[PDB]
């Protein structure tokens, strides 16, 4: 087993891992951060998306040893320290951008990075920008609304 | 007024708080002390005898605790499990395998990584048998004998048992009358429409955590169950544990879509393993196993005929279906209905007479059939009729909108006894059709289409335009005790509502959400009935120890059944509150009137008691004639189904040179009676239309001649992303159900049921001027390229 | 879903990585972005004993112009290619192609070198690099050498690389100022490998094509460079007769798979339609 | 068990979870038998009365024609015609008499 | 023999309090905790588990 | 922290403990063997009794470091592997020797040792022999009966 | 309930334990059976920084016949004292007294040396040792010495031990064969320290007492050797008038606490009753 040290949601983490342990399993199983989900076995769905060193990564397609040194944010890390929801979390609720909730962690973590890449995206930019994330329940239309709602809130903050 | 958030409000969902923060509790999030992980060794072969399983290497691997085979289950009579269809399905293969990826052994290990290692070490020795994958050949004299466990060889249709691969023959309607009509009708319009095999593919796969507490002799079973009480009763009957010692818990479920109704081998094996080992056992399937081994949907080959006059009056319908059930009949249905409610296939039209016959057959494939927003084969029924309307219209040289309008069941005809036995509750078809046609500019679309066809013939465009129409009648809310049961349990549902002294509420129902918003919407029903804000009400489902018994969530039945029960239980509480008010106010109960959140004394409106005051009084100053407290239960046996309807229009443009189709516009009008939460309904519609688009335009599970399952992974199985999924335009009318306590019909499956024929009709309509005939789904680019290739469009 | 066990290494230099790969032999594989290798380890179609992660080797990442070429380090990600305004100015076909590969997550991790080296005919970069006449720089235990992209692919997962070599950089000749370009892909959905795709670069003068090069993606067991099809465009006005000739010559070399994307005869015809459409967009750009 | 003719071992009792147990005032004053013990008997007698209605429907007699024998209702004068409580519990789910709700439960 | 004790757990995500404790009258304790905390009763889950004498 | 290795209920255990951790807290909090209970703070009640190297020990009056190398049996270790209860556990049920159950683990663990010290005790020897264990519910009479029942089961013959 | 933190030591020999106690000073306590020390650490009455556990020192446990004495190692448990056939033969008063100490669990752990050293007037062994005329063997950094049990106790928790010393063994002269003995304790319940208790050893010949010795437990800030009370029995028939004189002489040296066991005066009177009853039983046994 390899010794790793990283940061998850702002907190230091140290662990001993097999090199073959997938990052998604280290997060869910060893770290008990069960927001991130597994929806597939071929890297299509994005339910396992986390924000890792400024990137949206499908954590089922990386080994935990590859995250040594990294700074990761999962869905548990999105709310502020006082408990207040992020603009994305709030927009998904206001716009009915989820039903079963299974894609939602991944969709919000991808969208967090999307709105850093492009703070004012058009609908075509949103749809393309979430192309790596599947949802079975919503038909995407309200997810686009949610992201647009979040952008407007973020763009009003300053 | 602000706080109430009752019926009709776009109340924001209470579930979202936990789900947006990763604090849902789905099965694979469960971690128990000592919990092990199990998973299967699966068959590489579609059809073969099992000569030997060698598990020794696997057992010897550090971290492996058990490897179960059929030999371990047989003594418990658990090597087969019962199905909802009244067949059995193999839990672990005994003498033979019958579909590729079927379960053969169950390894239980310290974790899923060791389990996966240990599965690779198990060696199975097979003896190949001839594979049967074409259902059209299943009842030929030389067809392979698949189900040796229940059938003997029977090679024809005239023996004392049916052919060995014949599961059932079900007929309904007036055969003699229908045959007489077709013998003399001026027009007879016949086609064989295949509804191809697809899969519900929820984003969370099937999974459970079994924990047998050997000290207490009690089983706890967490799992992905749409019908947790039914699962409890089945686990009781098969295991011999009594129901009060089986605690089934369906926690948050990451979509079901009909994939999570029935029992699967994994649930039985996890439970057996936990009983043997005395520690918890988790089983979580991967996607490729989900797609290839759990309930498929559709797979109906429907020979569909309409008889008509030349002027367009439909005189009769005659339909025979060949149903491919795979290796075991595990099709979820009410027990008396082996083809579901396929006998709604006369649709929205007034026909004098009809006849339907369905034959189910075994093949070397996974089991299922009823799944993926089918409402019990209504998807198939609606596709049959709405395609048949279009092919009839072509043969009549009539516009198919006009053909529908000439034949609709009229509002004054409801309740309408259809010619295959269902009595439709209410409907206003001409109004909805008109609203739809006017919104999309239908007659102008047809002129535009004619001009584009002329342009195509002149060489001025490579695009062709189709106009898809689907006007459908759904049937949801199973159902009356006379004829609807799941394994002998009548298909009621239930609600229990308890009001606390300070006026908040706990309420539980016998259904189980997998994302449909029940935790939000059931509280809206209660809020309006009692005048208690919705946020003061807690809704729970899915723990069989606590929730009242019900039959689960499928067939869009939640609102018809438990929604009715919720309103009726609330009305029991209201009646008792009225008696408390009468006692407090010293009047006759008849002197009182309800006014939102209080009872007032008629003609002395100053004098009143609020529901909050009455809840406290039930605890603080109970009337001596009455019991203290304020609660009620209802188990609701519906008098009839509910019959929501819709009018869907698709404009589709198709590039004939690539086969690539692009939806221009999709308009969906749904009428599900009283609308509890318009925001939730709209989301249900967006999700169901996206599924319809997927099924019609790309999705499939296929088998080759050797029985290999093809395309059962996300590398090939078409799930649209936000880039492919069309924008949806939705609309409604409101035609209440007269018999329902709040007038509400189900709706959740409507969009898929109506949407698939709408898409397929658009594609077929695009090519109709070129005489393509019926184009079989899916309408992906290679298949549409082949249509055009065969019409000579490319040279 | 679960891979077999392996040992994991993080060499600090190209030299050290080559030394490891050479010592460990066939049972070791380089690990770049991992978005082809990890998926096939998860299915156990691959079961290497060792992974040699290239992450700490900074010299493998970067985009520079050297002489008449652009040289791109093998570990440069798709996301970085898209983001490079220098590449957009010199080789704008690369951004266009990269945006047609996979999805945002995959593009954050997947590398140009991995896309080139992988050997799946589904990958989009190989035929683009054949279109552009790129050269692959390989370093191994016996030193450096160069293999043209056009000579690198022999079959599904069969390439010209030798034991103990890494592809360290891709050297791409810079097309003329004002050149036309296009990458046109037909697929089932976002993320899907092409039913067929075509890469085109061409230049014009006086209404006539002066140079043209064509690559074809996923319509054989390798990428294809459609030499003859490019040649027949040169000297023409890129009009219907010229394109019909180029389509014939391109279709003739295809040998597609018959799979979920459709049968081989469809895919051959789609190679031609993609080609037509790519040449038209490239003409307009020129 | 005595009220319904269902063995005690087939009955699970719970207390103390306020989300699930019906509201009560707790255990002190030696009140459990006087108060909840009474409620238990009265709630069980509501189930028995519903079971009697189901039996009469199934046996095609009047309720007044039935007599209770430990764990079953027999027809007066015709003891071979009977329904056990176990049978009636299944019938309440499987074949609810048309004027009654499905199921078999009660609160007091 | 068992002294008085409890485990309080406010779930700040959900706004719901769970209170395990040595309660002879758990429903009374719920209604008391509601009155003094201002949380509504349907959001206060009192659990009296096994109690080692009262 | 100190490193300890011992055997609990027949299984090897290896742990790190602070010297001041009471054995009762190591058993309950670290090993999760929550049958043993704490009823007092002055070593009178015996609810924390475990069997340790052939002795009945009040584990609230010992530090876990003192048990390095020891063999401990707690109440979880009494039932057979086949599920069947020990003679004592059965006798406690049969004779109604418990109510709230709080003293029962320590009563059974003390009684396990008592019956090895004296396999056929008189009533007076039983009462004296469990003098270190308090019960609030039973008034002891049925506990004496439970222990007599167990002894007679073990011995194959009754005594008093 | 929860003690303060400390460092823990397991010396392998007497000499190593003594060295450690000498090095670490009063922040270090010897740990024997722990059944008085651990309870007071739990209430933070005691807050030692070091515990020096004697458990690995095998030399400290045992019962040995040597010369005209029995020598009992300081770490010998009450349970072991009770189970000794040899002690039951030669010093039967020890079993009798031990069976009146504490409870079974405590007797499995508590040691004779910890009972004797502890310094609580409630301990039973001290006054028994003074009755028997035992000697305590102490080993310190300055070497070995002997203190009579009759000289070891000065006050409540104030004994003759010096810094760095361990009590290693108790040396007890073996009384004559056929001697009488008794330990009579009045207490509120099992495990309670005595309201009053008396230890008696005496011999008889031809209807007359030849020797007598009396100890009194928990009726002053120390154990007491009731020297004059025993002396006045010698030569008598141990009848009620002889006992009246003994009682008076015993009561006169008591100075009890007033606590939950009752007022001082009651406890002084109970010392006398216990003495009477112990003498009567010892007389019957004498032999
Ligand atoms: C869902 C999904 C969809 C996809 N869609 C597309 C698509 O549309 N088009 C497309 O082109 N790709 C697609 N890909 C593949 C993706 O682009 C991969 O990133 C790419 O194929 C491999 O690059 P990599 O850096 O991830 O390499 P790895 O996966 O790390 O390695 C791939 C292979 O190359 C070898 N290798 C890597 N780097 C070197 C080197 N420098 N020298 C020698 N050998 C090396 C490895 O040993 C391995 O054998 C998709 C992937 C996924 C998961
Ligand atoms: C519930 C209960 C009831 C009790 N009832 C009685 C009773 O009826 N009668 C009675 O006599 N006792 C009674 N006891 C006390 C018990 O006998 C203790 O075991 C005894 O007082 C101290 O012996 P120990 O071995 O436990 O010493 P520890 O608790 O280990 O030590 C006690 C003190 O003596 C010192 N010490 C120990 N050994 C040595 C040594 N060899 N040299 C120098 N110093 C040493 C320690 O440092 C500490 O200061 C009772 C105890 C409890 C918990
Ligand atoms: N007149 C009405 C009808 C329904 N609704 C609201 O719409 C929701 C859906 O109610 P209903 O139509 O009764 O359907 P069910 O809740 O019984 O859902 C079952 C249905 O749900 C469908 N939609 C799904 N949506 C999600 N997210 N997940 C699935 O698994 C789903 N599975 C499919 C399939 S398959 C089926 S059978 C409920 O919140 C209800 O209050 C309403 O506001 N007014
Ligand atoms: S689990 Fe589907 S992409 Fe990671
Ligand atoms: S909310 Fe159910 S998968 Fe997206
Ligand atoms: S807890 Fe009371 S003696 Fe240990
Ligand atoms: S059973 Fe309650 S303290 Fe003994």
């Amino acid at each position: 087993k390899a010794h790793i040290e990283l940061t998850i949601n702002g907190h230091p983490v140290e662990a001993l891992v097999e090199p073959r342990t997938l990052l998604i399993h280290f997060i869910r199983e060893q770290q008990n951060l069960t927001g991130a989900h597994i929806g597939c076995d071929t890297s299509h769905c994005g339910a396992c998306t986390v924000d890792l060193d400024g990137m949206s990564v499908k954590s089922c397609t990386m080994f935990a040893v590859q995250a040594n040194g990294a700074s990761i944010t999962t869905i548990e890390g999105m709310a502020a320290p006082d408990g207040t929801l992020s603009a994305l979390q709030e927009g998904f609720r206001m716009m009915h951008g989820l039903q079963c909730g299974y894609c939602t962690p991944g969709m919000i973590m991808r969208s967090h990075r999307l709105l850093q890449e492009n703070p004012s995206p058009t609908e075509a930019e949103i749809r393309f920008g979430i192309g790596g994330n599947l949802c079975r329940c919503t038909g995407y239309q309200n997810i686009v609304k949610a992201i647009q709602y979040a952008a407007a809130k973020i763009n009003g903050v300053p | 007024a602000e706080k109430l958030q009752g019926m009709g409000c776009k109340r924001k969902r209470v579930e979202d708080i936990r789900f947006t923060q990763g604090k849902g509790n789905y099965v694979d999030d469960v971690k128990l002390p000592g919990m092990l992980f199990g998973d299967f060794v699966r068959s590489s072969h579609a059809h073969a005898r099992i000569k030997s399983i060698d598990t020794s290497k696997a057992k010897a691997l550090p971290g492996v605790f058990a490897v179960l085979t059929a030999a371990d289950l047989k003594p418990l009579n658990l090597h087969y499990m019962p199905t909802l269809a009244g067949d059995v399905q193999a839990v672990l293969a005994d003498e033979k395998v019958l579909f590729q990826n079927q379960e053969v052994a169950f390894v239980v290990a310290k974790d899923r990584y060791v389990a996966a290692d240990a599965i690779e070490l198990v060696e199975v020795d097979y003896e190949p048998l001839p594979v049967l994958v074409d259902p059209f050949k299943a009842m030929e004299p030389d067809a392979p004998l698949l189900r040796e466990d229940i059938k003997d060889k029977m090679t024809g249709a005239h023996g004392a048992r049916k052919h060995h691969n014949h599961i059932f023959r079900w007929e309904i309607g007036d055969k003699e009358g229908t045959d007489a009509t077709f013998a003399k009708a001026e027009v007879v319009s016949k086609d064989m429409f295949t509804y191809h095999r697809v899969h519900p593919s929820p984003l969370e796969t099937c999974q459970c955590v079994a924990s047998m507490d050997k000290i207490k002799g009690e089983l706890t079973l967490w799992g992905t169950f749409q019908a947790p009480h039914v699962i409890r009763t089945v686990v009781s009957l098969i295991s011999g544990l009594p129901e009060h010692k089986i605690h089934v818990i369906a926690p948050d479920i990451g979509g079901g879509f009909g994939n999570k109704v029935g029992a699967y081998s994994g649930y039985v094996c996890a439970v057996v393993a936990s009983i043997v080992l005395g520690v918890p056992v988790k089983w979580v399937e991967d996607r490729m196993e989900n797609l290839s081994t759990t309930s498929f949907a559709r797979d109906y080959h429907m020979t569909t005929e309409l008889a008509a006059t030349k002027d367009g009056k439909i005189l009769a319908m005659r339909c025979h279906v060949l149903a491919d059930h795979g290796a075991f009949d595990a099709c979820a249905d009410p027990s008396k209905w082996p083809a579901g409610f396929m006998n709604i296939c006369t649709g929205s039209y007034d026909m004098p007479v009809a006849h339907l016959a369905v034959d189910g057959v075994y093949t070397n494939k996974a089991s299922g059939g009823v799944a993926y927003r089918c409402s019990f084969r209504v998807t198939e029924a609606v596709y049959a009729i709405e395609r048949a309307i279009e092919t009839l219209a072509q043969r009549l040289e009539m516009d198919s909108a006009d053909l529908r309008i000439k034949n609709f069941i009229q509002p004054e005809q409801f309740p309408y006894m259809a010619p295959l036995g269902w009595e439709y509750d209410s409907g206003n078809y001409p109004l909805a059709m008109k609203k739809a046609m006017d919104t999309v500019g239908y007659h102008q679309l047809r002129a535009e289409q004619k001009a584009k066809q002329e342009a195509f013939k002149r060489g001025e465009t490579r695009e062709i335009m189709g106009i898809g129409i689907s006007f459908f009648t759904e049937i949801v809310g199973a159902g009356p005790s006379k004829n609807c049961d799941i394994l002998g349990v009548s298909m009621f549902d239930s609600a229990e509502i308890r009001i606390h002294p300070t006026g908040s509420v706990i309420a539980r129902m016998g259904t189980k959400s997998q994302g449909q918003g029940h935790e939000t919407t059931y509280a809206q029903i209660i809020a309006t009935e009692l005048g208690i804000p919705a946020d003061d009400i807690m809704i729970e489902e899915g723990n069989t120890d606590t929730a009242p018994y019900g039959l689960g969530t499928y067939g869009s039945r939640s609102t018809p059944t438990a929604g009715a029960a919720t309103a009726v239980a609330a009305r029991k509480i209201k009646a008792k509150a009225q008696m408390i008010a009468a006692h407090m106010l010293e009047v006759h109960e008849g002197d009182l009137e309800w006014d939102v959140d209080r009872f007032r004394v008629k003609g002395l409106p100053e004098k009143f008691k609020t529901m909050k005051e009455l809840a406290w009084a039930s605890y603080n100053s109970p009337p001596p004639n009455l019991e203290p407290g304020l609660e009620a239960v209802n188990y609701y046996d519906p008098p009839n189904m509910t019959y929501p309807f819709g009018a869907y229009f698709c404009i589709m443009d198709i590039d004939v040179d690539t086969g690539v189709a692009k939806t221009r516009r999709f308009y969906a009008l749904d009428d599900c009676g009283t609308r509890i939460n318009p925001m939730i309904i709209e989301g249900q519609v967006h999700g169901g239309l996206t599924e319809a688009f997927a099924v019609a335009m790309g999705q499939e599970i296929r088998y080759d001649e050797q029985g290999n399952v093809l395309g059962a992974s996300f590398m090939d199985f078409f799930l649209p992303t936000a880039v492919e999924t069309p924008k949806w335009e939705t609309d409604y009318t409101v035609t209440p159900s007269p018999h329902h306590p709040i007038g509400a019909k189900g709706v959740g499956e409507s969009p898929h049921v109506g949407g698939v024929p709408c898409f397929s009709n658009a594609v077929n309509d695009a090519y109709a001027f070129l005489n393509a005939g019926h184009i079989q789904m899916p309408h992906d680019a290679w298949r549409l390229w082949k249509v055009g290739e065969q019409l000579g469009l490319h040279v | 879903m679960i891979p077999g066990s392996f040992d994991y290494h993080r060499p600090k230099s190209i030299a050290d990585a080559v030394a490891l790969l050479t010592k460990l032999g066939e049972d070791a594989r380089p690990l770049a972005g991992g978005h082809s290798l990890i998926p096939i380890m998860k299915t156990r179609l691959a079961t290497p004993e060792h992974l040699v992660d290239l992450r700490d080797i900074g010299d493998l990442v970067g985009i520079r112009e050297e002489g008449t070429d652009v040289v791109i380090g093998a570990m440069t990600t798709q996301h970085a290619l898209i983001g490079s305004d220098f590449l957009a100015a010199k080789l704008p076909i690369i951004r266009e192609t990269s945006l047609l590969i996979a999805d945002p997550q995959i593009r954050y991790m997947g590398t140009i070198g991995g896309n080139a080296a992988n050997g799946d005919p589904g990958n989009d970069m190989p035929a683009l690099m054949q279109c552009l006449g790129a050269a692959y720089e390989l370093t191994g235990p016996e030193g450096a050498r160069i293999v043209a992209a056009r000579d690198y692919y022999q079959g599904a997962y069969f390439t010209a690389i030798e034991p103990g070599e890494l592809l360290t950089a891709i050297r791409i000749p810079v097309p003329p100022t004002g050149h036309g370009y296009a990458y046109e892909k037909l697929k089932r959905k976002i993320g899907d490998y092409a039913t067929a795709a075509a890469a085109v670069v061409l230049t014009m003068s006086g209404g006539k094509c002066v140079t043209a090069s064509i690559g074809l993606t996923n319509v054989a067991n390798t990428p294809l460079w459609a030499e003859e099809a490019g040649k027949v465009l040169v000297g023409t006005a890129l009009d219907k007769p010229a394109l019909d000739k180029a389509v014939a010559l391109a279709e003739a070399i295809t040998a597609p798979a018959s799979d979920g994307r459709g049968p081989a005869e469809y895919r051959t015809k789609m190679a031609g339609v993609m080609l037509r459409r790519a040449v038209e967009r490239a003409k307009a750009r020129a």
